[PDB]
RNA sequence: GCUUGACGAUCAUAGAGCGUUGGAACCACCUGAUCCCUUCCCGAACUCAGAAGUGAAACGACGCAUCGCCGAUGGUAGUGUGGGGUCUCCCCAUGUGAGAGUAGGUCAUCGUCAAGC
RNA sequence: CAACGGAUAAAAGGUACUCCGGGGAUAACAGGCUGAUACCGCCCAAGAGUUCAUAUCGACGGCGGUGUUUGGCACCUCGA
RNA sequence: CCUAAAGAGUAACGGAGGAGUACGAAGGUGCGCUCAGACCGGUCGGAAAUCGGUCGCAGAGUAUAAAGGCAAAAGCGCGC
RNA sequence: ACCAAACCGAUGCAAACUCCGAAUACCCAGAAGUGCCGAGCAUGGGAGACACACGGCGGGUGCUAACGUCCGUCGUGAAAAGGGAAACAACCCAGACCGCCAGCUAAGGUCCCAAAGUUGUGGUUAAGUGGUAAACGAUGUGGGAAGGCUUAGACAGCUA
């Protein structure tokens, strides 16, 4: 259904790719957290930025 | 020393040395041989240096193979000169040596013998080596 | 030195690939020699260029004897 | 005397095969052959080393007793560390009573002090090759192929054709019509 | 469904090599060079008029893995991202993953049309 | 018009008698970085030493150390 | 052409070579045809001339460097 | 009784070799959400800039020398303060609107200088190793797997 994604690393100095996979989830801040549907296309953002990433799940 | 009759090209670029030798790692030809343990590069006046105190030592009968071929050859800039203004002059050749590649190889002797000729060859190399002997698989 | 020259270089390769929606005129693809053969719906110029005469999809097809890489115009 | 104790293998790939050789000590391996499919499992590094040092290892039948269930096999390959020297991947061929089955065997020379081209010219001899490749039943699979060379002058030479086999053994090599030199005797380096 | 010709699909798992076999029809060899047509010479090839002979050559069909060509499973090499070391080179986590070789396959599989059963 | 986007149709030199504007964007001296070279150690041991490799030396080759020569670079200083 | 990191592009007083033309047919079209080399046999030539046969299939050729191409040959000959 | 094209087998190497051949990166299309309320594109007004530096990765050059030099691609400085690395543009963590004598963390740390464990469990080192270093040398010491001899008396010592 849904599935808790919280940023616990910096955005500074990471590749731009990096940057628009936390983008394009809706992350801006250190300890900031969002609620977004389990897609395949929502994993995919989560996977390419997974060392920047907490997933509650 | 040992160098190519002729080749196509005079100079070449430095490149890199990179792998283990997957190739060139068993003994084909004699019962024991000299292999390199670590990686690195061997000039044709080391292993000239080297065949004269293997073969010196045996000194009855006894057939050695080689199995190292000096073919890159490398360039020097002379003293006293800038740095560009082309490429410097060839000045020696030299061979590309990765850990686990098979140099001397050595049959018709003990194991005795073989194991302290190749010592003494081992002492005019600048890497490690060790002694190994020829197996089925 | 005795080495310091070369020429400019000549933008060739692929310029459409497989699935793209093609014009008639359109430049398919900039050769030397015919490392791709002209297919259906494909015109080859004087100096080898492939260039499209319907419109529709690009193919890329290998077929035939000889082992030949075709270029060809299909139904979008 | 040749037997091996296996465990079934399952988790595969590059990462998982690394760990098994720095964290348990253990070696991949596959059994294939026969009419059955292939069969991943692990073996300990100890255990295939002493079995190893054994002369006729991979021209012998050995019995694998993979979980608690005995086949019979044969070594076929062997895959070592090129600097190390160790073994890293085993692979073995069923076998069954019935179909022909290829393998490695070594030489065995002897009498060479007593050759007519040692004692009589002062000549060497000089094992051009150490073991021939050999296509029979499993029943009479040869530890070793002998080699004799008492009637041997100076400058002659050995072939695949001279030497005699066991009945039912084939040396492949000389069935493609290629013979090949196996040893001789030349004059003295010095 | 059976045999032979024409045109295709597919380009070796379809090829090469060896052996056997096919003339009822078709096809091929065949006879002659008057007549259209031809050879930088030659009816060899192209062409014309059929038809006495043969399946020899060619072509087709059927067999065999000897050569060729295909070819796993497993492992190894390389590698994107993040992190380490003793840092000219490597290792770890995660994703990906050959080439060579090994077991083994292969003497193809289809479509339209026309002649005889 | 090859100095090949071609200053004009038409053009070489000296300055230690020199002068101005600038530059440590760039050389010479000394400092720095490096250490090919230089110097000093060690490893191997064919051999010399009547015989005997290491009393004293030591060929063919190998590994370091010091900043110490000849160099490489152009980081500081051209309102010295 | 390489460097150039499997789209394009990419520097050095980096590594290697060519150009400042040729052709009224060396262009168009129709028709027709396949090379180099090896072996055997054959008057003076004899390893290498022209002739016959088998194999070979592109190891030849392409006006001119190198790279990429070439059987509907882009290679070779003839009529218009 | 010397040399030997060619062939057969075994065995290596290649920036300007290729029977093969990735990962990644590049084009294209269709989709969900996010986007600071925009991102893209076009046309006009105004510029500055065209001396770059270091660090990682892929390379040429050099000696796989240089805080050397010449490219490709990222990051930082330039134009970026704060914490750490003793001090230390370019390394690690992290991007400062202002105030607070409130709290939680990152890198890095917790005997005293100096804020926080003289914390707990199991081992190793005796070298102040830690807190600089190569070929090579050595009965230093911990662990593992195996071997050769041995009450038919092993090894060392000694009596022949
Ligand atoms: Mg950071
Ligand atoms: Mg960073
Ligand atoms: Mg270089
Ligand atoms: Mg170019
Ligand atoms: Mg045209
Ligand atoms: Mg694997
Ligand atoms: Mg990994
Ligand atoms: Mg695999
Ligand atoms: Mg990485
Ligand atoms: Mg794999
Ligand atoms: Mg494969
Ligand atoms: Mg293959
Ligand atoms: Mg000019
Ligand atoms: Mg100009
Ligand atoms: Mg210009
Ligand atoms: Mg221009
Ligand atoms: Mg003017
Ligand atoms: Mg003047
Ligand atoms: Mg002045
Ligand atoms: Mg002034
Ligand atoms: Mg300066
Ligand atoms: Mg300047
Ligand atoms: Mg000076
Ligand atoms: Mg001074
Ligand atoms: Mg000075
Ligand atoms: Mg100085
Ligand atoms: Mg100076
Ligand atoms: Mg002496
Ligand atoms: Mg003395
Ligand atoms: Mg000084
Ligand atoms: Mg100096
Ligand atoms: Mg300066
Ligand atoms: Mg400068
Ligand atoms: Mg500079
Ligand atoms: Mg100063
Ligand atoms: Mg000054
Ligand atoms: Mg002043
Ligand atoms: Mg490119
Ligand atoms: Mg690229
Ligand atoms: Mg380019
Ligand atoms: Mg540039
Ligand atoms: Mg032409
Ligand atoms: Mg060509
Ligand atoms: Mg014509
Ligand atoms: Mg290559
Ligand atoms: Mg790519
Ligand atoms: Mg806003
Ligand atoms: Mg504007
Ligand atoms: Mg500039
Ligand atoms: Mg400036
Ligand atoms: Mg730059
Ligand atoms: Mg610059
Ligand atoms: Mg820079
Ligand atoms: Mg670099
Ligand atoms: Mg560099
Ligand atoms: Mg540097
Ligand atoms: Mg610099
Ligand atoms: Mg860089
Ligand atoms: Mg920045
Ligand atoms: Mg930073
Ligand atoms: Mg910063
Ligand atoms: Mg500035
Ligand atoms: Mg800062
Ligand atoms: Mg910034
Ligand atoms: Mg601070
Ligand atoms: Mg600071
Ligand atoms: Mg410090
Ligand atoms: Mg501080
Ligand atoms: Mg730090
Ligand atoms: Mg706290
Ligand atoms: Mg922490
Ligand atoms: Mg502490
Ligand atoms: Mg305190
Ligand atoms: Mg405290
Ligand atoms: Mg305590
Ligand atoms: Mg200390
Ligand atoms: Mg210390």
């Amino acid at each position: 259904a849904t599935v808790k994604v919280t940023l616990v690393k910096s955005l500074n100095g990471r590749l731009a790719n990096h940057k628009a996979c936390v983008k394009g989830l809706g992350l801006r801040r250190i300890n900031h957290t969002v609620e977004v549907q389990d897609t395949p296309e929502n994993r995919g953002m989560i996977n390419k930025a997974y060392y920047l990433l907490r997933v509650e799940g | 020393m040992l160098q190519p009759k002729r080749t196509k090209f005079r100079k070449q670029m430095t490149g890199h040395n990179r792998g283990l030798a997957h190739r060139g790692s068993k003994v084909s030809f004699g019962e024991y041989a000299l292999k390199a343990t670590s990686r690195g590069r061997l000039t044709a006046r080391q292993i000239e240096s080297a065949r004269r105190a293997l073969t010196r030592h045996v000194k009855r009968g006894g057939k050695i193979w080689i199995r190292v071929f000096p073919d890159k050859p490398v360039t020097k800039k002379p003293l006293e000169v800038r740095m560009g203004k082309g490429k410097g002059g060839v000045e020696y050749w030299v061979a590309q040596i990765q850990p686990g590649k098979v140099l001397y190889e050595i049959e018709g002797v003990s194991e005795e013998l073989a194991r302290e000729a190749f010592a003494l060859a081992a002492a005019k190399l600048p890497l490690a080596t060790s002694f190994v002997k020829r197996t089925v698989m | 030195t005795r080495n310091g020259r070369d020429s400019e270089s000549k933008r060739l390769g692929v310029k459409l690939f497989g699935g793209q929606a093609v014009k008639a005129g359109n430049i398919l693809v900039r050769q030397r020699g015919t490392k791709f053969h002209a297919g259906y719906g494909v015109g080859l110029g004087k100096d080898h260029t492939l260039f499209a005469k319907v419109d529709g999809v690009v193919k890329f097809e290998t077929k035939g004897a000889f082992g030949r890489k075709y270029v060809s115009i299909v139904a979008a | 005397d040749f037997i091996l104790n296996a465990q079934v293998r399952s988790d595969l790939g590059k990462g998982a095969s690394r760990r098994l050789r720095r964290n348990a000590g253990l070696v991949p391996a596959v059994v294939y052959g026969g009419d059955k499919e292939p069969q991943s499992v692990t073996l300990e590094l100890r255990e295939i080393a002493k079995l190893l040092e054994n002369e006729a290892a991979f021209s012998h039948v050995i019995a694998l007793n993979v979980g608690g269930a005995k086949e019979t096999v044969l070594i076929k390959a062997l895959q070592r560390h090129p600097a190390k020297g160790f073994v890293m991947h085993a692979d073995f061929l069923r076998v069954v009573a019935d179909h022909k089955l290829t393998a490695h065997v070594p030489l065995h020379f002897i009498n060479e002090e007593v050759a007519v081209g040692v004692k009589q010219a002062g000549g060497e001899i000089s094992h051009t090759i150490s073991e021939v490749e050999v296509s029979c039943l499993p029943k009479d699979l040869p530890e070793f192929i002998e080699v004799d060379m008492a009637k041997v002058e100076l400058g002659q030479i050995v072939h695949l054709s001279d030497l005699k086999a066991p009945k039912g053994v084939e040396l492949v090599q000389l069935a493609h019509g290629n013979d090949l030199a196996v040893a001789n005797i030349h004059a003295s380096r010095v």
